[PDB]
């Protein structure tokens, strides 16, 4: 089963590198992708970077495209390298599941399919705040 | 009285026109055509470009 | 941010305000305040796991129909928010999660 456990420092000084990790237990390598979510400042769900299985970068433009995020799978961690932090993104980070689906409505050979994702299991999260 | 008809926005999904050809039947017909052309062309190897 | 929805356990059926364009792959969600939420449907039809069959979604046949979600027998989970994550071809990669439906109730 999928078990989540957030591990964040909590208190970090501004304009410094960050490192926040989550855990997933008993899971394969390339079965599904990895993502992150933020309900923080009590708003609608906001999307944050979702890395692929090959350490890629295609992230939400609506932050700054600022945070470099997890790839490493040494034993079990997802390390978030956030540089040049600002109080405007004080948040709690949830470690969620990312998977990719495919829907076709025409000729596949014409390059007409789009890619849609689904987020099954989400994490608990640990409150991280800037000073 | 001059009414001009123009293409508006494509409602729904957007698709491109295409034509479907039965591959097996088309290939068989093309092979028969090549075989019948060979006699007219001294049994040369017929190639379509 | 418009206060909306339904209260006091008389039920209804809600639909997000996005117009059905192109091809729709909607995923309803059960909000959970303070902890992990759960998605309701994916592919608009296929039930994720052990979900009661009152949570069905409209089929994508004869395009032109709206995306409607049916509910009844509500818990605090249903009392939480509903989100309309719509996946569409012509809109490209839909970043927005959809409108939020916050259930405000007072006895
Ligand atoms: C010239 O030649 C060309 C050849 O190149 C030819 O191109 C063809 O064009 C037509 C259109 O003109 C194309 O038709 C489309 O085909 C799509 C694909 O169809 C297949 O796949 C779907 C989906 O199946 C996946 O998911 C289900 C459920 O999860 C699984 O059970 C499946 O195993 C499969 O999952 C696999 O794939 C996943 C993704 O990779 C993997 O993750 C997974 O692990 C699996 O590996 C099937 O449903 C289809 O089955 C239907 O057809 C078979 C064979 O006839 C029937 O036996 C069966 O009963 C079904 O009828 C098929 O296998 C279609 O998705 C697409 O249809 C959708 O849209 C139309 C509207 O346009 C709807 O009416 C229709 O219902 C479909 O909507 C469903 O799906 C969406 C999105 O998923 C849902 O949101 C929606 O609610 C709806 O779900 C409901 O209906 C389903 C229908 O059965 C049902 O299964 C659901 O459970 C639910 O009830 C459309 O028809 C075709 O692809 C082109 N072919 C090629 C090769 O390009 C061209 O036409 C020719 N020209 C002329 C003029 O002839
Ligand atoms: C071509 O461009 C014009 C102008 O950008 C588009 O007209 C706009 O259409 C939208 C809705 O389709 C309206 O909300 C705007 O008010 C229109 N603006 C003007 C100036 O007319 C037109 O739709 C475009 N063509 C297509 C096929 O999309
Ligand atoms: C074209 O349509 C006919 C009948 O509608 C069908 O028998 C035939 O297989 C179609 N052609 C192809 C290439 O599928
Ligand atoms: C072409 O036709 C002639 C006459 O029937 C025949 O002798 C010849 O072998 C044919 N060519 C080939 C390559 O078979």
């Amino acid at each position: 089963q999928v078990q989540l456990q957030e591990s964040g420092p909590g208190l970090v000084k501004p304009s410094e590198t960050l490192s926040v990790t989550c855990s997933v237990s008993g899971d394969s390598m390339n079965n599904y992708y990895w993502t992150w979510i933020r309900q923080s400042p009590g708003k609608g769900l906001e999307w944050i970077g979702y890395i692929s299985d090959r350490e890629s970068a295609t992230y939400n433009p609506s932050l700054n495209s600022r945070v470099v995020i997890s790839r490493d799978t040494s034993k079990n961690q997802l390390s978030l390298k956030l540089n040049s932090v600002t109080p405007a993104d004080t948040a709690v980070y949830y470690c969620a599941t990312a998977r990719r689906g495919q829907r076709i409505y025409g000729v596949v050979s014409f390059g007409e399919f789009f890619y849609y994702y689904s987020m099954d299991v989400w994490g608990k999260g640990t409150t991280v705040t800037v000073s | 009285g001059q009414v001009f008809y123009k293409t508006g926005d494509i409602i729904g999904d957007i698709r491109k026109a295409y034509c479907n050809i039965s591959g097996a039947q088309w290939h068989k017909v093309l092979g028969r055509v090549a075989n019948k052309l060979k006699e007219h062309f001294n049994n040369k190897t017929i190639v379509f470009k | 941010v418009r206060p909306l929805s339904v209260a006091l356990g008389e039920t209804a059926r809600i639909s997000c305000g996005r117009q059905a364009l192109g091809s729709r792959a909607v995923q309803w969600y059960q909000h959970r305040p303070g902890q992990a939420p759960i998605l309701l449907i994916y592919n608009n039809q296929d039930r994720p796991s052990g979900i009661p069959e009152r949570f069905s979604g409209t089929p994508d046949i004869n395009f032109g129909t709206r995306a409607t979600l049916t509910i009844s027998g509500v818990e605090a989970g249903d009392e939480a928010d509903y989100y309309c994550h719509m996946w569409d071809s012509r809109s490209g990669f839909s970043w927005s999660f959809g409108g939020a439906t916050r259930l405000t109730v007072l006895g």
